[PDB]
């Protein structure tokens, strides 16, 4: 088996000859509890709730409803809230069942107990589940009579069942509604780029780390990496998602005064030359020569991890997140005239990145790097190696988007980035291998 | 360490286009920092780069090791905004071609944002670092200011016939031919301006011919570089067959 | 005093109507339990007669069948019994059923079209990406600019290219976008030709309401093209609104014609600054935003304008808002959409025509506005509930009892239990300002109903009313949801004619002559413009003109382009 | 000399309007240079009528309409010459402004053709009646069926009384017939009904049509327009399935209403229906019958130039190209995924000036000299090459050469879709392989980049990068036989340039070889003259419509609206 | 499988594409299918895939190991896990070219993915598609 060295977010090695396989998220238990416990959570707005009441804002986009407005205390009542909700979702006392308040009795974080996944389609059940305890809990707390109680259940849910999703609600997970997903597998790659940077708290390398994770599991479940697909996903995930090799970092460091994307073309060609990935082929007249390679899987995966460096340094250097579309595109077309072999994702990268490009500086749809994810029709198109490098372009950010996270994703990035594994997942899957 | 060999090609576009991608371009002219400024329409001539957020020194950035170790540009390190140079070239033997500007960008310049068109080719950066690679390529032979113009709205022209004067037509008539010389009194997206810049001599139509970075039959035929032909094959070739099957 | 139906039903049963006899051998009391079947066929009736002959006419120069009314079943032609008229309600206007299909009444058309086409977008998010990327100052003159230029090419015309196609504006001249803002200083300062002043527009506390939930914010009112909506469909209007007001932003503030400020422009302009009339609806009904199956009950209330105009008689608020809903969820939207053929014009004319569920809803009305002390009196408790109900479901039963005209016009169970759930319902959301105690009450009255004639509707009807009771006060996932917020897709609504208009009115009956809106001020002042083809004020008028081919407001066609 | 040489002469040597093309602007069509008159808008009546109506509407009610003058810097349209353009294959000149999809009642009348259209079994139904209820089915009993239904169809009753029903003079172009690979129900059935596949179709097209629908018998429904504008194409199926199980009811004497209706509307609705395509995801929500659903193969056996004229395959493709480009990418692209001036000239080269059919024609006479004829070419990786370098070279040198048809071409994304379409229809032809033509799509794509240094507009080679590795993926989302591709396909899913283009090459790997690409009775379907859009000769109807001449328009409210 | 592909039949309702036929033995190979099919779904030898060929080789039911459906969102993964490795065993079993590789893969999983769903595909569940569920909590409620 393939065996690499697994390194941390700051070049720090981790674990020696660690094979391949057990990155996988098929093996690895850090993947596996963070991919289930991002399918157990919740986060609740309290303060969402009870401002919503005041105000009848019920619904959202512009709503609000005469005469039906009601206060009620939510905030101030935070810690039986907590309690009533815990035991409403619990399936039995003692089990998996986590609620917790956070940010002065504002939000709830709720991971509802493992069994309500396992014996489930999907992970839904996150979402209902913590809504109806909520509504159960309020209507009980503030004694709310039958007439009133459908006021408090819209508040809390929005418009659903009008509406497929809980619009203008107070209940809401990272992960978008199974309806919307592009095709079979998609849900995990559902996850706004902002969201991401929100839970890892900004740190690039952490957040293109949770956002492989994802993706690359999303590939899993799309049927993508069966056969003489999985080695060349693996290869791939560990290298631009985990900092194989300290590959990412050491060469985002080197390259960190004064490198452009062009600088990072080159370093990824000098590496897989050393390295003895790729090798001189047919000269021309001119003096160019074609480059051949003796391991595809091995060759993209240097360019994924490439791609990733001329975000960080690109990125970095603007202090901004709208280049990672042009990094993209770039990078690969650049390393290609360079060599004459195929950039990451045999265009798919490239070509994702063009569409990208259009559709964040177009009148068209879109809009900033930090609305994009893996489902969205405009980047979903790379098997895995495009959108790692936009929520970590999103990290850094100094504060030119407008559409921030601060601005989409409060309450998730709140309630998400208290999870230790979510925050820091490259500590988590090296810890378990 | 490693010496990039860039593209193929022993045609003198393709030679002119590993000139463009490497920065080895003659400089023609002289424009000033504040009729460059005047140009690009973005704030008054010798006037403090605006902000949209505060300087770094002033902001407590996340822990992150990657901006502990990425150096901020001094227009990131200062909070300007994201502001813009756009250019058109002409499909007659303009020197510049859009991707190879961007090239000239992504290969040069730290911290770019390129996007190539047919019609227009754009580059946003913060925006004091965005007049350093615009004075660049104004001033060197990537722009030849009668076969191209900076503009940001309205660039109708690239594939249009050639005025009679050889100049490329501009809807909004932001740069012309005064005297022997272009000159320009609009801003990039068509608002006069206060003053009248002198942007040199045009080239003449063989010495476009020479330093093109397109191809055109009746001048360097794409056909006849079979070099890039070969490599456009090959790089096709490879990305079918590796879809397929993901194996040398 | 005489019921509210007497004249209509002399009209119908005691006049002549083309040659139906029912001025002379035909004609009866509006009390009599017995009459004549003359078997006349379809001769007896101008407008079937015109009908045959353009059939007659298609199969000829077609050279393949088309209309002839000899291909009933059994060969027995329609007009057995005799065909018999309809006057819409609170009007003199007297037509046939045929001049009420949605085919064949372009106001009809039109007023979905005008739904359909329309979305309102704030200003605020835009103009504060404007401010913090480029630095620039949005004035009441940058704004005025704005809108004319966005008036110009809202419709489909050029603003930053050359040599380009266009749009005509002789297909596109009811395509325009005004403002509405709850900021006073910008209300002056804008151009008053795009303004919809809230304060001319609206009774003073009405517009102190409006102005009160919306703030100082600022909000387009967009209207895509009637001959576009009708090429494509409801999810194309938004898509239409951002690609114009992202081109109009490019020019208004001297940007680069493509930056990523402009990505982010079009983000607010497509998601965070759009409010559409609906969001999309599940797969086995597939279809996009601004559909009528995701238009909310509320939504659909607040369109209509009966409200700000005669807000003192609210009955009449809630009558037009049944007449404007009932018309397109049953008769465009399930009657079309959702099936098709002949459809669902009869299920949904008891809520415009022959006066009859007015007469009921005005006796609830008055019955529960004296019992209780006035409109939104009466306490939200399940004894006011079950007492409005039971009394006004009683007075439209024995009203169909006693005059055996009124049960022949709503000859169909279906329309008998909606027109006096209407009436009960509505009588108990009017008396107690709440949406959710009138929808028990309906429930009650269907129920009641059932018992009573020992039949209720068409085979499928009382699915929701089955499920109803115990849904109005649920909490569970899919059944809780407050009735302004219910729609054409809350899971028990999903199907069945005779409701979604009903509920819409009694949605509309919570707040009518108390509140400016039910559910969205930014819906209900988008619509609040005469502008608009339709006359949303006025639903009832508009029908009726169009039933005689009279109403001059149809957008959309192409007669421009095509011969004569 | 090439195709296109009337097309330049007539748009840069011959007046237009007052434009001056004829004298002080008129240029050889090889000249590199001209002159820029600044004129304005008036030089071009059609703009001067756009003008005054606009002022007119504009002072009528009240709020700013359409005036030039509301250009970007005040610097109206017509400061270089405007000048006409030529549908390919005919002598109709006509402005831009005719051929945008809001001005040509013909283009509209495609999409309402195709959007009110499904096909549906008669077999299974038929099976039910017996079955269930012991009913023979004969001719005769069939023959008064499709009388009642096509009473019914629009809109009109059979079992109860008192009834409103739509009114005939708006719903005339609605109706049903049927066509049947059972050769004695063919003749049985009233001729008045019957799309005759042997009458429609040469003989060894009409032997293939019927190897593959065997015995089964099918109706052409289309419900009315006036009915598809007012609703969706998910309308389409749930009106037809209405008045087909009424009408079952009447012609066997049923329950009014009974089990077996039940059965008959699951047979209708799902078991025994063709619709046009399926629902597509949530971002771009759409039901049925809507054009992001419309697979390619299913758009070009639509498209009925093949059973008209075989011999000319490229034509036949060409006018694929043209019916195809301008749904997709005028009223799909253009209009339901984005609007207003929308994409009339990214979709103008597939169907004027006759520059696109000069360069396929070109390719499918290398491809066909070469190889030994359209479809004796071995699809293999060397035969692609081999046509897409040599198409793609041609194109170029004669944008090249001619500066009249770049400036025709103005943007790169026309240029990049025509040159595809020349190289992977002679492709396709040339190999009778859809793939094989799409792997020279994306080569020529690739060719032309490195060439001109630019390709189209910003995001336009989105799925051209994707292109050559997805054409042989297997992967779950990218693996798809050609024929099976359409506006759902991932890559395909946002951009203009390409779907009706790949349409083009579809129909290029069966055109003069095979009756149908994909789907049968799709193509037996529309193989009719009752059809209001003549799909046959769309590049005629384009044209007629343009002249404000094409009186086929269904729809209208004219009947019941004052003049 | 074996007969979309003999009749072209790849779409599903009505559709055959002229000149695209294939003739592949896969009944008759079965046992080598199956082989390969389960060698293709399990993550490690050993664990809890399931596939077994029924019915005189015109069928197999495969079960994918847990960890598909545990590290996964969905229970999608029964459905292209499956598909896939179908896909992978036939072009290896039967010496499929590249050319002809798009054929088999459209012949296993229907018109996916122009289609949300497997149109016209040979790879099927009791469960419907999650993007068909009317409502949160519907997908083991869309069974026929
Ligand atoms: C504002 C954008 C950015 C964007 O998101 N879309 C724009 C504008 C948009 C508008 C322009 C309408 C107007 O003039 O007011 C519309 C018509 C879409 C709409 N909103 O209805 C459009 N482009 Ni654009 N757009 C086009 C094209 C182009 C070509 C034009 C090059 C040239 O030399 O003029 C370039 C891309 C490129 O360089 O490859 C282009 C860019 C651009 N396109 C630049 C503006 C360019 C400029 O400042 O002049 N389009 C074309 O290449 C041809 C088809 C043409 C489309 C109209 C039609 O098909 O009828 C139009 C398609
Ligand atoms: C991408 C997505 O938008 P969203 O990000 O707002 O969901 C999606 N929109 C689209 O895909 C739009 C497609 C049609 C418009 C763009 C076609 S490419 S042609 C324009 C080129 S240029 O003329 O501007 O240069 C939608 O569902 O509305
Ligand atoms: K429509």
């Amino acid at each position: 088996a393939d065996t690499i060295d697994l390194y941390s977010d700051r070049g720090a090695k981790l674990k020696s000859g660690v094979d391949i396989n057990d990155i996988s998220p098929m093996r690895n238990a850090a993947i596996k509890s963070i991919v289930t416990g991002i399918k157990r959570t919740a986060a609740v707005d309290l303060a969402g709730i009870e401002k919503t009441l005041a105000t009848s804002a019920i619904g959202g986009k512009g709503r609000k409803i005469p005469g039906r407005e009601m206060k009620l205390d939510i905030v101030k009542n935070a810690a039986a809230i907590q309690k009533a909700v815990n035991e409403l979702v619990q399936v039995d006392s003692g089990d998996d069942t986590v609620v917790k308040a956070l940010n002065g009795g504002k939000q709830l974080i709720v991971q509802v107990p493992s069994v309500r996944i396992d014996v489930a389609a999907e992970y839904v059940s996150s979402l209902t589940c913590t809504a109806s305890a909520v509504t159960q809990a309020l209507v009980s707390q503030f004694n709310i009579g039958m007439f009133d109680a459908p006021t408090i259940k819209s508040a809390v849910w929005g418009q659903y069942p009008q509406t497929l999703d809980m619009v203008g609600g107070n209940v809401k997970s990272i992960v978008d509604i199974p309806q919307k997903d592009e095709g079979f597998g998609y849900t995990l790659r559902n996850v706004m780029a902002n969201h991401l940077a929100a839970t890892c708290k900004k740190s690039a390398m952490n957040t293109a780390a949770l956002c492989s994770i994802l993706e690359n599991t999303g590939v899993f479940e799309m049927g993508d990496a069966i056969g003489n697909q999985t080695r060349h996903r693996l290869l791939a995930f560990s290298h631009q998602g985990l900092n194989a090799n300290n590959l990412v970092y050491g060469t985002t460091k080197a390259l960190g005064k004064t490198g452009t994307i062009g600088s990072a073309v080159h370093a990824c060609v000098e590496k897989a030359i050393a390295d003895k990935v790729i090798s001189a082929d047919k000269k021309f007249a001119s003096g160019y020569t074609t480059y051949k390679t003796n391991d595809v899987g091995k060759w993209n995966a240097y360019c994924a991890a490439g791609t990733l460096v001329a975000t960080l340094i690109n990125c970095g250097a603007q202090r901004a997140p709208q280049s990672v579309s042009a990094v993209l595109l770039y990078f690969n077309d650049l390393i290609e005239k360079e060599t004459s072999l195929p950039g990451c994702d045999f265009g798919k990268v490239q070509g994702a990145a063009v569409g990208f490009s259009f559709f964040s500086h177009s009148i068209y749809g879109g809009g900033g790097p930090g609305v994009f994810n893996g489902n969205h029709v405009v980047t979903r198109h790379s098997k895995g190696l495009a959108v790692p490098c936009v929520a970590a372009a999103v990290a850094l950010d100094a504060g030119v988007q407008i559409y921030s996270p601060e601005k989409t994703s409060g309450l998730v990035g709140d309630v998400f980035s208290s999870v230790d594994e979510f925050r820091e997942p490259i500590k988590a899957v090296a810890g378990a291998v | 360490a490693y010496k990039p060999q860039y593209y193929p090609g022993s045609t003198s576009v393709a030679k002119n286009r590993r000139k463009h991608m490497s920065d080895d371009v003659e400089k023609m002219r002289d424009i000033s920092d504040e009729d460059l400024t005047a140009l690009l329409g973005h704030r008054a001539p010798g006037s403090d780069y605006p902000s949209t957020h505060p300087p770094l020194s002033e902001i407590g950035e996340p822990a992150c090791s990657v901006r502990e170790v990425v150096e901020p540009t001094p227009g990131a390190a200062a909070g300007d905004r994201l502001r813009y140079v756009q250019w058109s070239d002409s499909m007659y033997n303009a020197p510049s071609v859009p991707y190879w500007r961007s090239y000239h960008a992504a290969i040069n310049f730290r911290g770019v944002d390129p996007g190539t068109l047919s019609g227009r080719q754009v580059n946003e950066m913060r925006e004091r670092d965005m007049e350093e690679y615009a004075k660049r390529q104004a001033e060197t032979e990537m722009t030849d200011w009668g076969l191209a113009g900076m503009r940001g709205c309205t660039v109708h022209g690239h594939s249009l016939r050639l005025q009679e004067d050889g100049v490329m037509f501009d809807m909004l008539d932001r740069r012309r031919l005064e005297g022997g010389v272009i000159v320009s009194d609009k801003d990039q997206v068509g608002v006069p301006i206060d003053r009248k810049v002198n942007l040199g001599k045009p080239m003449s139509e063989a010495e476009a011919a020479k330093r093109t970075t397109f191809y055109r039959v009746d001048n360097v035929a794409f056909r006849s570089d079979k070099e890039v032909i070969e490599h456009v094959q090959k790089v096709w070739e490879l990305r079918t067959k590796y879809g397929f099957v993901p194996k040398a | 005093a005489e019921p509210r139906f007497k004249k209509s039903m002399e009209t119908k049963y005691a006049k002549e109507w083309g040659s139906n006899k029912v001025g002379s051998t035909a004609k009866a009391k509006i009390t009599d339990k017995k009459t004549k079947y003359l078997r006349l066929g379809y001769q007896q009736n101008p407008r079937k007669v015109e009908m045959a002959k353009c059939g007659a006419a298609i199969t000829k120069k077609r050279g393949l069948q088309a209309y002839d009314p000899k291909l009933h079943l059994a060969g027995i032609p329609m007009g057995q019994r005799q065909l018999t008229p309809y006057t819409i309600s609170g009007t003199d206007i007297v037509c046939d059923g045929d001049d009420l299909h949605f085919v064949n009444n372009a106001a009809m058309q039109q007023e979905w079209d005008d739904i359909r086409r329309t979305c309102v977008v704030g200003l605020d998010l835009a103009h504060e990406t404007l401010e913090k990327r480029l630095g620039k100052e949005v004035t009441p003159e940058t704004i005025n600019y704005y809108l004319e230029v966005l008036n110009h090419a809202m419709p489909g015309a050029a603003i930053v290219q050359e040599h380009m196609v266009e749009t005509h504006p002789a297909l596109v001249d009811d395509c325009y976008v005004k403002i509405f803002t709850g900021d006073e200083t910008l209300q002056d300062e804008v151009d008053k030709q795009f303004v919809i002043n809230i304060d001319n527009e609206f009774p003073a506390n009405q517009a102190k309401q409006i102005k009160a939930a919306v703030g100082k914010t600022s909000w387009q009112a967009v209207h895509i093209p009637t001959i576009v909506t009708r090429t494509e469909d409801g999810p194309g209007t938004s898509r239409w609104m951002a690609m114009q007001v992202g081109m109009t932003f490019i020019s208004a503030y001297h940007m680069c014609a493509g930056e990523a400020a402009v990505g982010e422009l079009a983000f607010t302009a497509k998601h965070a600054g759009l409010v559409e009339m609906g969001d999309m609806i599940p797969a086995r009904r597939a279809r996009g935003p601004n559909e009528p199956g995701g238009l909310s009950f509320g939504h659909m209330a607040d369109i209509v304008q009966t409200n700000r105009k005669g807000p003192e008689d609210p009955v009449n608020v809630v009558l037009q808002t049944a007449s404007a809903a009932t018309m397109l969820y049953d008769q465009i939207w399930l009657g079309g959409y959702m099936s098709g053929g002949v459809g669902f014009t009869m299920y949904a004319t008891p809520a415009y025509t022959n006066d009859i569920v007015d007469d009921f809803l005005y006796w609830g009305n008055d019955y529960a506005a004296k019992k209780y002390g006035g409109n939104g009196k009466a306490k939200a408790t399940i004894d006011t509930v079950k007492d409005i109900a039971t009394e006004t479901t009683l007075y439209g039963l024995e009203a169909y009892e006693k005059y055996p005209t009124t049960l022949e016009d709503h000859f169909g169970g279906s329309q008998r239990a909606t027109v006096i759930s209407i009436a009960a319902g509505g009588a108990t959301a009017l008396a107690t300002g709440h949406s959710q105690a009138g929808l028990s009450a309906w429930y009650l009255s269907m129920y009641l109903h059932k018992e009573a004639h020992g039949r209720l509707g068409f085979y499928g009807y009382d699915l929701q009313d089955q499920c109803g009771a115990t849904n109005v006060f649920s909490i569970a996932s899919d059944e809780g949801c407050i009735g302004e917020c219910r729609g054409a897709n809350y899971p028990n609504y999903a199907m069945n004619v005779g409701h979604q208009g009903g509920y819409t009115s009694v949605v509309a009956a919570a707040h009518a002559g108390k509140d400016a809106f039910c559910v969205n001020p930014l819906v209900k002042t988008c619509f609040a413009d005469e502008l608009i083809n339709f006359d949303f004020a006025d639903p009832r008028a508009a029908f009726g003109k169009a039933a005689l081919r009279e109403w001059d407001r149809c957008a959309g066609e192409r007669a421009f382009v095509i011969p004569a």
